[PDB]
RNA sequence: CGUGAAGAGGGAAACAACCCAGACCGCCAGCUAAGGUCCCAAAGUCAUGGUUAAGUGGGAAACGAUGUGGGAAGGCCCAGA
RNA sequence: CUCCUCCUAAAGAGUAACGGAGGAGCACGAAGGUUGGCUAAUCCUGGUCGGACAUCAGGAGGUUAGUGCAAUGGCAUAAGC
RNA sequence: CGCUCAACGGAUAAAAGGUACUCCGGGGAUAACAGGCUGAUACCGCCCAAGAGUUCAUAUCGACGGCGGUGUUUGGCACCU
RNA sequence: UGCCUGGCGGCCGUAGCGCGGUGGUCCCACCUGACCCCAUGCCGAACUCAGAAGUGAAACGCCGUAGCGCCGAUGGUAGUGUGGGGUCUCCCCAUGCGAGAGUAGGGAACUGCCAGGCAU
């Protein structure tokens, strides 16, 4: 029932991130299958709530980009060294 | 492994010979049959060859695995590369002895007319 | 060809020699001296270098 | 009180003196290196000291080479 | 008091202190002391924080120390002037933000919060309260 | 590496070595840099939206505290919190 | 207090302190040349005296050995025997 | 071929001390006093609370450890003379 | 033309280990003898010579198989040149360069010259 709704990233690399960061949000990354890897930005305090629970590391999520549904599983996760915020999101395509 | 063994014995002077550059007559020897080559410098080309398994060398000998048999490859791989026009080689004992068969078929060459 | 119009704008005291020694291939020569130079890659990178301390009129 | 530390030897400079693409001359020494840390490929002697010298006139070239991912320093003739 | 049983050098250079930590997960027991801050923790230290941890919880649970003071520290002596390096007197871990310098098991939560809170008050370094995480 | 030394001018109250900037001479012209614009003292008592009530601003730590502003959640609650 | 090796030394060279650590003031007519050959430590098992450790045999292992003497860089084509 | 000329670019073939009886040329390039910078040390506060206090951590002391203030002892430096 | 084998190279673990299977007409190997050429600091073990009864057992080659070794993105993170800033022991911003580790995944090599055997 976890679903979370993204945006595809526009700029890449550790300035943009930074800013993404700043804003509120973070980056992450979906890839495995034949498809080519899709970097998205996340809403942080949303799926920083939804990370609390348990199942969000072993059900099957729904992530919403561009209005199309993807089947993941969270894969690896980043976290801030000292704060309880997230920095990055690995997503395997389910 | 003897193999093994007789590769190790044989790379000093592999390497010696590709560092200057020379053509070498390579010998293999089995118990059963003797083989010869001229492998030109970059290693990789072979320019004449001669041995005991090919028929119109084994059909002239009681054995392949002998003295005399050596002395036909060495006669014969001498007379193809002099016919190639070669006449400068080192001679390549490939980590055999050089003795008995090998250095009967080094004679031989050496007599039909290759210089080394 | 093409040529782009490039000003100095801060001081050259106290820059790294290598600055300076791009301020000299620029051509530039005092505070609000403006050049005139082709529009090349080399070029480029020596206002790239430079570019705190000069600005381009394209 | 007092140290029974304080000394060092003199720097010895070795190192690369022509790396790779420069033409050199027959003779010049391309590395100096204890031990042989590169290897004399095409070209190249190596001195007594484990110094790489030229043996002809040429531009150096430093590739890896054979089984042991060993690093081999040549002159390729121009 | 936590120091190496032999070293290979006896003194070692002043060095700094940048970066954030690696170990910055509870990966041996269930709650974890965690530092936010940067700086040197010595044996002494690290063994004051343990002591209050330990009477804390009345010696029940398990407790790991994740942090060892492997680097010796110098002073020269009173009324000395140069002439040599100074002789090692005590033994510090360099801590970095991130890095997880205790962990816990086998207590509750509330228990381990306020152990730890007593072992907080020991060190030099400010300190946050963390728990075991799936991923 | 930069400046002083061997470098004046403007700023940092005053302050070789910091910031801006390199004084050939004259001008009772003009534009800017750093830094500034209520009076001493040249220039906004400028405009719009907020925060602070401590003269904080205009000296400092572990640590303490219903000071006060903002944000995402959580528990109980007209079946009465 | 001269000489050698490492680190400090900021991935070319060089780089100071009464900074951190160690060595030299020789040895060898073979321990030098060359040709041919060869490959270590350690452990396990079995075996007279013989035992934790002698020599023998097999296995594992793969240079964890070796290098006339410090340390570093090297060394199987061995520079090791 | 002859030098531990080892103070190892080697003053001579050849060399130790005292001066409070002292003297000259110099230095605040360099010590002793006082100032300065610093604050390890010293002194004075504070935080945590093991415990002592019949019970009771906080009437009164406060162990293991933590954070500051002063310029105030012993010192470090060698900036002024 | 294809298959198999031997020799010399390229390349230097995507190529090496392990585990399982498989090959003897030829080739290779083990193998059979040794007075002799030659040899053992003893030993025909090795080296060497003269051979061809036997066997593919070992070794070797080939085939299969991820239990390992090995290779390995994308994204993020670390560091960092230049310019600017802060609460300056350490960091942040703009710009440029951008790892290592780990993840998904790949992966049981590929290839040149000459010679021989078989089929064709
Ligand atoms: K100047
Ligand atoms: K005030
Ligand atoms: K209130
Ligand atoms: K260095
Ligand atoms: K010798
Ligand atoms: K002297
Ligand atoms: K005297
Ligand atoms: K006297
Ligand atoms: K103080
Ligand atoms: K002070
Ligand atoms: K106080
Ligand atoms: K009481
Ligand atoms: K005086
Ligand atoms: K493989
Ligand atoms: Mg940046
Ligand atoms: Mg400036
Ligand atoms: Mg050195
Ligand atoms: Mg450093
Ligand atoms: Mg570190
Ligand atoms: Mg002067
Ligand atoms: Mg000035
Ligand atoms: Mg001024
Ligand atoms: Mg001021
Ligand atoms: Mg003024
Ligand atoms: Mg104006
Ligand atoms: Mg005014
Ligand atoms: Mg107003
Ligand atoms: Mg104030
Ligand atoms: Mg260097
Ligand atoms: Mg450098
Ligand atoms: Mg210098
Ligand atoms: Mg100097
Ligand atoms: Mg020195
Ligand atoms: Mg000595
Ligand atoms: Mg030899
Ligand atoms: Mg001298
Ligand atoms: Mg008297
Ligand atoms: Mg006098
Ligand atoms: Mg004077
Ligand atoms: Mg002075
Ligand atoms: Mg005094
Ligand atoms: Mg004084
Ligand atoms: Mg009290
Ligand atoms: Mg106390
Ligand atoms: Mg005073
Ligand atoms: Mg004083
Ligand atoms: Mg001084
Ligand atoms: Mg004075
Ligand atoms: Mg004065
Ligand atoms: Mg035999
Ligand atoms: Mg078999
Ligand atoms: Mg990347
Ligand atoms: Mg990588
Ligand atoms: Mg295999």
């Amino acid at each position: 029932m976890f679903t979370i709704n993204a945006e595809v990233r526009k700029e890449q690399g550790k300035g943009a991130s930074r800013r993404l960061r700043a804003a509120n949000k973070f980056p992450a990354i979906i890839y495995g299958g034949k498809e080519a890897p899709l970097a998205i930005e996340l809403d942080h305090d949303k799926v920083m709530n939804m990370q609390a629970k348990a199942e969000f590391y072993s059900e099957v999520l729904t992530i919403v980009v561009d209005g199309k549904e993807i089947k993941v599983k969270a894969q690896d996760v980043q976290r801030h060294p000292y704060k309880p915020k997230l920095q990055h999101i690995d997503f395997v395509r389910a | 492994d003897k193999k093994s063994a007789r590769i190790r014995r044989a790379t000093r002077a592999r390497r010696k010979l590709q560092e200057l550059g020379a053509t070498r007559l390579v010998v293999h020897r089995t118990p059963r049959h003797i083989y010869a080559q001229v492998i030109a410098p970059n290693g990789s080309e072979v320019l004449v060859a001669a041995s005991t398994v090919e028929k119109a060398i084994a059909e002239q000998l009681k054995y392949t695995g002998n003295k005399d048999a050596a002395a036909a490859v060495g006669k014969a791989v001498a007379e193809r590369a002099l016919e190639k026009g070669i006449k400068d080689v080192s001679f390549d004992r490939s980590g055999f002895q050089y003795h008995g068969r090998v250095q009967a078929l080094a004679d031989a060459a050496r007599e039909a007319g290759l210089q080394f | 060809a093409k040529t782009i119009k490039i000003t100095q704008t801060r001081s050259a005291i106290g820059r790294l020699p290598k600055h300076k020694a791009t301020l000299l291939g620029l051509g530039l020569r005092r505070i609000g001296h403006t050049v005139e130079r082709e529009d090349t890659p080399a070029i480029r990178g020596m206002i790239n270098a430079v570019s705190f301390m000069v600005k381009v009129e394209e | 009180g007092s140290t029974r530390n304080g000394r060092d030897s003199e720097a010895k400079r070795l190192g690369v003196k022509r790396f790779g693409g420069e033409s050199v001359l027959a003779g010049s020494i391309i590395v100096r290196q204890r031990g042989t840390k590169f290897h004399a490929g095409a070209n190249v002697g190596c001195g007594r000291d484990h110094t790489l010298f030229a043996k002809a006139d040429g531009k150096v070239k430093f590739e890896v080479k054979g089984p042991k991912n060993r690093k081999f320093i040549s002159i390729e003739a121009e | 008091m936590l120091q190496p049983k032999r070293t290979k050098f006896r003194k070692m250079h002043k060095g700094r202190n940048r970066g954030l930590a690696q170990g910055t997960d509870v990966s041996f027991g269930s709650f974890g002391l965690k530092a936010v801050g940067r700086g040197r923790l010595t044996a002494r230290q690290i063994e004051a924080a343990r002591r209050a941890m330990t009477r804390a919880v009345k010696r029940q649970g398990k407790i790991w120390i994740r942090v060892f003071p492997d680097k010796p520290i110098t002073e020269k002596p009173l009324a000395v002037r140069g002439k040599g390096k100074g002789n090692v007197e005590y033994w510090v871990a360099l801590i970095q933000p991130g890095k997880v310098l205790y962990e816990m098991d086998g207590v509750p939560e509330e228990l381990a919060r306020e152990a730890f809170k007593l072992a907080a008050a020991k060190l030099p370094i400010k300190t946050t309260f963390v728990t075991k995480t799936v991923m």
